[PDB]
DNA sequence: AGACTTGTACTGGAACTCACGTGAACGAATGTTT
DNA sequence: AAACATTCGTTCACGTGAGTTCCAGTACAAGTCTGGTC
């Protein structure tokens, strides 16, 4: 389902902690980088830690709760973004976004 | 040997920075 | 090149200053440039890095996949250069202001740091600055003190803490400044005493023998006893034979 | 005979310090344009 | 004639290589221990 998606999670629920979900992901075939970077795709972060807050203050990649991943698990499919998961939103796909939403 | 601190043994115990305090 | 600023008592009070670097360590003002054995010609040679994992198989990274990251005990916290700048300490550049006046006996010659000596002089075509740091540099003079202050050389620059000194001469009068020690920059190491130590106590007749060498190896001489002293070799004024 | 303990020196590595080199920013002077 | 842009010597910061001191680890000598036999 996933495939060669780099996706960098830096927190995890209390349910779920880090090191878990990272397992759970690779079981999915998505590629965990550690650190994003410019080919990252999506940062993850359930609790909005000071490494989340800079990585918002540095807007450039959006910040998506565990929320989405964990319904990706419970439909067996890849499910569109909508504003329900995500936190923060780099410059670029905030436009995409403000077409279809207030 | 009085003043040593606590932390590291050997060393002598800092005391902790007041910078400036005008006299009377 | 004069590097302009203003001495700050305070919120109200202010002086223009110039600040010049007196005393620095020199270096050679031509380095030496790595040729080609053969031809002898600069471009022949190009010098570059490359970062390889540790891995068996010798993985090759490239400069855009590394960051950089600090130790913090027996484990590595990653700390981004982005986020390190963000983090960083932010200060407002060229600031010489006086945090303090303190006795010239509580400032020890033996804490200066640094690699530099700054000699302040009042702004130039300036009367009323020069009247001002006259005005400072005499009274402090006259009460045998020192004022502790903060220098800043620009926005990127760390702050320091450094003492400036009055210095009058017959010609010029202005402010010597040294940077001083921090916190952090004291080494407290014990050593044991000499005096009260048994088996190193020197005997009469070696005081007397060392006396006598001290005194038959002496660089000063006194003029006939009549007006100063006089500098048989003074270091200050030989050529560095390193340059020659 | 064999195997474990103590010691012994020696080798190499970690950490600290300095020197040398590279990168970037900047104030003043000068030249060009309006 | 005045304002703005470019350039150059200067300054600071950061990074890399070489020398010095202190300490962990290793190969081997010798001391010590032990078992079996006639």
């Amino acid at each position: 389902i996933f495939e060669d998606v780099e996706f960098c999670v830096m927190s995890g629920t209390d349910s779920q902690p880090k090191p878990d979900l990272e397992n759970r992901i690779a079981e999915f075939g998505g590629y965990i980088v550690q650190n994003p970077g410019p080919d990252t795709y999506c940062v993850i972060a359930g609790s909005e830690n000071i490494r989340v807050k800079n990585i918002i203050l540095s807007n450039k990649h959006d910040v998506v709760k565990p929320a989405w991943l964990l319904e990706c698990f419970k439909t067996k499919s890849f499910v569109p973004w909508q504003p329900r998961f995500m936190i923060h939103m780099c410059p670029s796909t905030k436009e995409h976004f403000a077409r279809e939403y207030d | 040997c009085p003043g040593e601190s606590l932390i590291n043994p050997g060393f002598k115990s800092k005391k902790p920075a007041g910078g400036v305090d005008f006299d009377e | 090149i004069h590097w302009p600023c203003r001495l700050t008592i305070g919120s109200n009070l202010s002086i223009r200053i110039a600040a010049y670097k007196s005393i620095l360590q020199e270096r050679v003002k031509k380095t030496w440039t790595v040729v080609d054995a053969k031809t002898l010609k600069k471009e022949d040679i190009q010098k570059e890095t490359v970062y390889c994992l540790n891995d068996d198989d010798e993985t090759e990274v490239l400069k855009e996949d590394i960051i950089q990251g600090f130790r913090y005990g027996s484990d590595i916290v990653p700390f981004s250069k982005v986020d390190e700048e963000q983090m960083k300490y932010k200060s407002e550049g060229k600031c010489f202001s006086v945090l303090g006046f303190c006795k010239s006996s509580q400032v020890q010659r033996r804490f200066f740091m640094g690699n530099q000596v700054l000699k302040v002089f009042a702004a130039r075509d300036d009367e009323a600055a020069a009247v001002a740091l006259s005005s400072l540099i005499h009274a402090l003079d006259d009460l045998d003190m020192v004022a502790i202050v903060r220098y800043a050389y620009d926005k990127r620059a760390n702050p320091q803490v450094g003492v400036a000194f009055p210095h009058i001469k017959h010609n010029y009068e202005c402010l010597v400044y040294v940077q001083l020690p921090f916190m952090e920059d004291l080494r407290q190491y014990m050593f044991s005493s000499l005096k009260n130590s048994k088996k190193y106590a020197p005997t009469e007749a070696q005081l007397n023998a060392v006396d006598a060498l001290i005194d038959s190896m002496s660089l000063a001489k006194k003029d006939e006893k009549t007006d100063t002293l006089e500098d048989l070799f003074p270091t200050t004024k030989i050529p560095n034979p390193r340059f020659q």
